[PDB]
């Protein structure tokens, strides 16, 4: 239990800590999506690759039985 | 002995068009556009009790990063299918759609 | 009194607005993570069933080129 | 027409535990613990040109996010991957409880912070 004059003036202040840290959360965020996009494009090539060598291997096995 | 194949949202048959199949049947899967695959199979078999088992094998692509001057909220996430809100000259809204093979954003960023 | 009574109601309702926006986006954070290592760990999953299948490849190879090399060998010993 | 030893590598290491190799010659590796690996080439191969050819096969493994520390902060001073340090800090008012640092180090065949969340009191 506060004051009404004490209570606003802390909300006052929780509200610039709370301005600044959602301006942090959302350089934050968007270098995590930045990511996201390089790892699922690393999955991407890794499918190129794989699938490269899933066909060799069908031909080469069907070449033995 | 197995029934028609479920209908999966992420994936359709690589090699059949859509009947009974036998068991040990193994379909193979092709991930829908705006998919990419996040199992080393993509399959559907008919197991001895005449079910279909599979996993999740695909999972959504993700659209890129999208600043607006003088002005985007991410209500969701960047996945396939979600939509951002954008100051007031352009569109207010854009979403994750299949763009040539891959994903894109339907509109591009508005002037504020 | 009633003034103060009126600004403390509205900064309130000010930091509980804030408070949503910072959990969202603290939730957005932790799925945005999360999506990575799940890619991350099945990469290096996905290696390992790659390079089983690049021991198969070899193997393959390296059989179906002793095949020919005994065929030939044979053949030629028959020409003699 | 013939190679020296190979470099020696700081994010992989050779599965081979010579002195000249012939063209052609090819040594596989591994990555070290607190990599990963980004290519399906992890090999040095000879070059005609007596040098070695290889790619960066590997990059660091990522530390997951710390968490939030009530009354306090988080300082992320470089990212968040192998080898890296956070600092930590309370609000006013507030005394740390346990460490003010955490490292991402390996952890058990991945990666981890070596010091868990302190506690900001008052
Ligand atoms: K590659």
């Amino acid at each position: 239990e506060v004051t009404n004059e004490l209570a606003a003036s802390v909300w006052k202040k929780k509200v610039e800590e709370a301005k600044e840290k959602a301006s942090k959360l959302e350089k934050q965020l968007e270098e995590a999506q930045k990511d996201y996009s390089e790892i699922e494009g690393k999955l991407e090539q890794f499918w190129h690759d794989y699938d490269k060598l899933e066909k060799e291997n069908k031909e080469y096995a069907s070449q033995l039985g | 002995n197995c029934g028609p194949p479920p209908t999966l949202s992420f994936a359709a048959p690589m090699d059949i068009t859509l009947t009974r199949f036998k068991t040990g049947t193994t379909l193979k899967y092709t991930c829908l556009p705006g998919y990419v695959r996040s199992h080393s199979t993509q399959t559907l078999t008919c197991n001895s009790d005449g079910e279909w088992v599979y996993n999740t094998f695909c999972i959504y692509k993700r659209c890129r990063h999208p600043e607006l001057r003088n002005g985007v909220e991410i209500k969701t996430d960047l996945s396939f299918g979600s939509q951002i809100e954008f100051c007031l000259i352009g569109s207010t809204t854009s979403r994750c759609e299949v763009q040539d093979r891959g994903v894109g954003w339907s509109h591009p960023l508005p002037q504020c």
